[PDB]
């Protein structure tokens, strides 16, 4: 956590429903977007840290 | 009334998300009522799984 991993994601089909069904995640909290919308909304870039 | 896994207690609310809320038991966005739950491990679990 001093030196976290990072990746720019581009040019792909992002089906979040795998992660949305995998509710074994202790939290999955979103800001400025309701998580339901992520399969209907789309983006120029995504970054994963 | 029903039983769920404790992780799904999160899902029983107006406007909530995931497989219980979407596919097993759905509350309306303008629900008028109370939600109550309690741990039932000692009642509902079994040494070979229930």
């Amino acid at each position: 956590v001093y030196a976290w991993n990072r990746k720019r994601i581009s040019n792909c089909v992002a089906d979040y429903s795998v992660l949305y069904n995998s509710a074994s995640f202790s939290t999955f909290k979103c800001y400025g977007v309701s998580p339901t919308k992520l399969n209907d909304l789309c983006f120029t870039n995504v970054y994963a840290d | 009334s029903f039983v769920i896994r404790g992780d799904e207690v999160r899902q029983i609310a107006p406007g909530q998300t995931g497989k219980i809320a979407d596919y097993n038991y759905k509350l309306p966005d303008d629900f008028t009522g109370c939600v109550i739950a309690w741990n039932s491990n000692n009642l509902d679990s079994k040494v070979g799984g229930n």
